[PDB]
RNA sequence: CUAGUCGAUAGAAUAAUGUAGGUAAGGGAAGUCGGCAAAUUAGAUCCGUAACUUCGGGAUAAGGAUUGGCUCUGAAGAUUGAGAUAGUCGCGAUUAUCAAUUAACAAUCAAUUCAGAACUGGCACGGACUUGGGGAAUCCGACU
RNA sequence: GCCCGUCGCUACUACCGAUUGAAUUAUUUAGUGAGGUCUCCGGACGUGAUCACUGUGACGUGUUACGGUUGUUUCG
RNA sequence: GUAUGUAAGCGUAUUACCGGCCGGUACUAUUACUUUGAACAAAUUAGAGUGCUUAAAGCAGGCUUCAAAUGCCUGAAUAUUCUGUGCAUGGGAUAAUGAAAUAAGACCUCUGUUCUGCU
RNA sequence: AUUCUGGUUGAUCCUGCCAGUAGUUAUAUGCUUGUCUCAAAGAUUAAGCCAUGCAUGUCUAAGUACACACGAAUUAAAAGUGAAACCGCAAAAGGCUCAUUAUAUCAGUUAUGGUUCCUUAGAUCGUUACUUGGAUAACUGUGGUAAUUCUAGAGCUAAUACAUGCAAUUAAAACAUGAACCUUAUGGGACGUGUGCUUUUAUUAGGCUAAAACCAAGCGAUCGCAAGAUCGUUAUAUUGGUUGAACUCUAGAUAACAUGCAGAUCGUAUGGUCUUGUACCGACGACAGAUCUUUCAAAUGUCUGCCCUAUCAACUUUUGAUGGUAGUAUCUAGGACUACCAUGGUUGCAACGGGUAACGGGGAAUCAGGGUUCGAUUCCGGAGAGGGAGCCUGAGAAACGGCUACCAC
């Protein structure tokens, strides 16, 4: 703490996973400390004014939020700013929403509704297994959420499903090279499975090699996936066509034909 | 004041980089203890804001480990007679951190007769023949099953002659393991097996 | 090479003389705890059943071994536990694509369980800690230090 | 101290001037032929050293700091090195190999010069004595 | 036919220069110290206990409840 | 008929094992170089889309809807200056380095005629 | 557009330039100048000086209200407003600057196992006044001063401010040891205490191939009348981690150590409970704190990569130069720095020395590439508020729209 703390963040240094505009005005949001990171969170703010666009301005914001319509993941977090990261479940039942955080094909984020079955549970990766905690045994997730006393066969870098409305574990699945995988923040993200190999950097950060379902190779670091179900089967709903990455041209393919002319 | 800095210390081959950012809060430090062997003083001062680090000076006593078990008893430290390093801090009695300090042999006595039955050291009998209260309070007999507990007990009682020259005595060295500077106590433990034979040689046959 | 000589005592923290109450008795051979590096490289025997104390030692210290991981050459052995190596790398110019001999030198601290290393010997490199001042690395292994012509032979 | 001398005309008396030993508040060469009598400097350790040089100097350059008494640790040596081990006689007496030792080992005696540090005093410090002012130039003559 | 150089005119450049020169520069050897932090100490006033001052409430007048421009030894 | 630019067999670590030719696992002298990469802010440059009236812009907007608009989305991509070093992987040409000449030629190993034992 | 053009010479061709014409967010200036879409900025010399102005606080149902300013008074409700005034946090962000600085800042990749942390949250408080003390602003009133920018005495009065701590603040239990016991043993303590959380070392186990022969208990069991020797299976040589390991971490234990701590808080909206016992209960918090995780972080390292000179060729240890080791401080590495010790780090692969009209960088302008120039200046990062230097408070400045000195004006 020196000088500081940073309390503002301008336009052009967001990360343009944002959808961020450029003009007029020369500010990013600037999310405040919540249960993810600077680089990954998606907050209120981006979602709700400019690509959900039910409230036209920033100050059309201060109302909604603190007339408590918005609730995520349960808590009404009337904060307007809340960083609302990765995986996380935007609770709002008008007019039943039940919107989610799923990365792109291109890496970006889209308006996706989800089922109230589906804002029941969530999935969640963990980073490191703990003991010394309350009150020998710990395990600490991805988000911010604390487990203690777990089942002593889940081990560190896994995904496992809770129930938010609990504070249980419903669902766990395995670090194997049989599953279903989601690249979170690489040159590579956004694409669904489906991992066979894997190598042991002897000190450090070993990589994973991902491919996907047409034999297309692909890798990142360990940082970014996130293990979303077993071979071809998922435990969410899934965005628009599964991550596939296609040509320009392939792109250009839906420029023509998805469209009236 | 100083900082802790790199500002002074020209760079690896010699020249001078000059002076780049003059000065900072927090890379400073204080004056330190200094602590003379006194009648047990402390003082308070704000650190790194939140953290309370609590230093010492004009101290008296502390408590103080043993080697084998781990029993750490609280007595009045008597005085010093080696530091390691400076003489200068030898002569002036100050309190430092793993210097060679002679503390009691007092309440060890005492504390280890239920294990150590037979009391160390040997005390002096033609004056102190009568027993305020010793010779009950070692064995008793007990009628029980603790004094039978005391029988397979007082098998590890084959400690170092050095020690039980000294506790006869009344007088043993130990040493301060604790930071006198950051938490304001003098803790640690005797020094029994090597370096207790070694540091004689660096006292006895200098003196 | 040490009879514990030092105006003080030296010894490696945290181990004590525990004689005759034990759990068990754990004699473990030697009162020393030697740890290891575990990155692949195998630790030299003489560590473990080691008299040196080197408080600053990677094997037998309060230190574990970070950062990355290189060789190179040594020249200079002078200093007290302390050896002076060099590496060679190129530079890419853009006037030629074109490259130089240019290099640095880091000196870094040795445990003596590698004693005797001389010019020129061939070294690999690990990161640890900050020593004093400049020495931020630490041996790991006399991996080949074999010149085959006019260092390592006698005569 | 050891040896030896009071031998230089005397008891008295606080005038000048002189005879020699001095200090004098300011400024400090104006004084006078002229910085000449006279004052500062002076020992030792620690640096720090300018132009011109025949490269031996100039060199003590200049320009400085430091310096008691009292209470202590750190260092520079010599002689026996120390001397296991097994038993004998009766612990006494008696008989032997030598690595580590051992860096001011273990006994013992030892000169004197250093290298620091605490504390304290006319706040004077080589306290009197011993004892140098310095600097650019000229013109000589080389020098002792 | 070009064309070489002192020399004198006239202008201009720049360098050497006695003048131990002249300003200015950013460091820097040591010579006194502002002002603070730390600290040896100091310890105004202002108290709580307390010997104790006295009333009434109390006790057996004193003590205290309640209090005093209360004074004093006590101890922080 | 022919061609050879294709893979296997065949002049041989075309590695040891369990599996159905085919998965998992025992398990390798280096560099420089290059291979695909990984990681790694935009913004700008290049620029894919795009009739802001055109441009320079900018990321807007497009839409039987013509008589109701519920009217789905496209978006805001893609790489170079996001040079470099170093951190994976492919590859074995080039470029050196690298054994076995006071003696290691080996033993795949029942293996000791060592001893460190180790639970 | 990978482009030339004129001039030597009587006239020739040549190297060699010079001149020309190109653009140039690159500033100035000259002339002209209808409409418009947009729009650089007292950087450059001079980080020079400065009249006035203004760039900073903030209140929710809910921390404290005794405001006649009053809403209200047969809701003494005071919930309105709350101006005040104590408090709560913030005032270290931005914006302005290029003056210092040269393998430094930075670029990038990169450690924190070598540290801390305001706040969101996430688990996260059964260990004798009880819901106590005293004391102050505002508010009055006496004022003062040569002074608009300061400020005394007196009368008052509160807390989510301060001080102190119980009715569950409660121990049973669990549980170590001494202890009602008594007995030969993966047998046995009734009870006194001890039982929170951190501080502190010390000790302990800290990440574990397989059979017996054999023997101390002689355990289930075996020989045996039994003692007690034999053997023998299962739970039992049962703590975590990148899983690259003393991560001395919050864990587990032993042993003591000092110093606090352990919500006396609060309103929305009241209720179940009427025994109306104001006993027992609703969601809450904008609430406070401790434990840990998390997030934004910051400050030192790690590698590679910086501009010009041989009229700088050797440098650094005065009083740290490079390492040893103990220790000090410091939030922590550490010659950071004291002391003791060694006699070293560095260099013709341009080291140390000076010099620059030199903040780096993302980046900017021109063609066929290779570029050479620069980039003060909206983005990012590092720095300064006249010259310099200390430092309070706080999580966080060495802060300057905070203070202090001196110095300048």
């Amino acid at each position: 703490m020196a000088r500081g703390p940073k309390k503002h963040l301008k336009r052009l240094a967001a990360p343009k996973a944002w959808m961020l505009d450029k003009l007029g005005g020369v500010f990013a949001p600037r999310p405040s400390t919540g249960p993810h990171k600077l680089r990954e969170s998606l907050p209120l703010l981006i979602f709700l004014r400019n690509r959900l666009k039910y409230a036209l301005n920033g100050a059309e914001v201060t109302k909604i939020v603190m007339q408590r319509l918005v609730k995520v993941d349960g808590k009404v977090r009337t904060d307007p700013t809340y960083p609302a990261g990765y995986m996380d479940v935007i609770t709002l039942e008008k007019t039943g929403e039940f919107f989610r955080l799923v990365y792109d094909v291109k890496g970006r984020f889209v308006i996706h509704r989800i089922s109230a079955e589906e804002a029941k549970y969530k999935l969640c990766k963990v980073k490191k297994t703990q003991l010394g905690a309350k009150g020998v045994p710990f395990l600490v997730t991805h988000d911010g959420r604390t487990i203690r006393y777990p089942d002593p066969l889940i081990h560190a870098n896994d995904s496992v499903q809770v129930d938010i409305a609990s504070g249980k574990i419903t669902d766990y699945i395995k670090f194997d090279s049989g599953n279903l995988c989601m690249i979170t923040g690489g040159r590579n993200l956004g694409r669904v499975g489906t991992v066979v190999n894997r190598e042991r950097h002897p000190g450090s950060f070993d990589i994973v090699h991902i491919k996907d379902s047409q034999g297309h190779v692909f890798a990142t670091r360990l940082t970014n996936v996130f293990i979303i179900g077993k071979g071809n089967k998922p435990y969410i709903s899934l965005p628009k066509g599964k991550g596939v990455k296609l040509s320009i041209a392939e792109e250009r393919d839906k420029r023509l034909a998805a469209k009236t002319h | 004041g100083i900082s802790r800095d790199s500002a002074h210390k020209r760079r690896a081959t010699g020249g001078k980089r000059k002076s780049l950012r003059k000065k900072r809060k927090f890379e400073l430090g204080r004056p330190a203890a200094n602590t003379k062997l006194g009648s047990g003083r402390v003082h308070k001062v704000r650190t790194r804001g939140g953290n309370t680090k609590l230093r010492a000076l004009r101290l008296e006593t502390g408590n103080f480990a043993w080697a084998s078990e781990g029993v750490a008893r609280k007595t009045r430290i008597a005085d010093v007679v080696y530091n390691a390093s400076n003489n200068e801090l030898v002569r002036t009695k100050t309190l430092v951190k793993n210097s060679i300090v002679v503390i009691d042999a007092t309440p060890f006595r005492q504390w280890y007769e239920a294990h150590y039955v037979l009391p160390l050291g040997r005390k002096r009998n033609p004056k102190h023949a009568q027993k305020e209260d010793e010779n009950d309070v070692l064995t008793k007999k007990r009628s029980e099953k603790v004094m039978k507990k005391y029988l397979e007990r007082q098998k590890y009682g084959k400690v170092e002659q050095a020690l039980e020259d000294q506790f006869t005595s009344g007088r043993i060295l130990a040493c301060i393991s604790s930071r006198p500077g950051q938490c304001g106590r003098s803790d640690g433990y005797i020094l029994e097996g090597k370096e207790l034979e070694f540091y004689l040689k660096k006292i006895k046959s200098k003196k | 090479m040490a009879d514990q000589n030092e105006r003080a005592f030296q010894k490696q923290f945290g181990v004590n003389l525990n004689r005759k109450v034990k759990p068990g008795i754990t004699k473990k051979k030697l009162l020393r705890r030697s740890r290891d590096v575990g990155l692949g490289f195998k630790t030299p025997r003489e560590a473990i059943d080691g008299t040196y104390i080197d408080k600053k030692c990677p094997w037998t210290g309060d230190v574990r071994i970070r950062g990355r991981i290189l060789t190179g050459v040594v020249r200079k052995a002078k200093m007290q536990r302390t050896i002076v190596i060099r590496r060679d790398y190129l530079h890419f110019v853009r006037k030629y694509s074109r490259f130089e001999k240019r290099h640095r030198n880091m000196s870094v601290h040795c445990s003596p369980v590698f004693r005797d290393v001389e010019h020129g010997d061939i070294v690999t490199i690990g990161e640890c800690r900050p020593l004093s001042k400049t020495v931020r690395f630490n041996v790991l292994k006399v991996s080949k230090g074999q010149g085959a012509k006019k260092s390592f032979k006698k005569y």
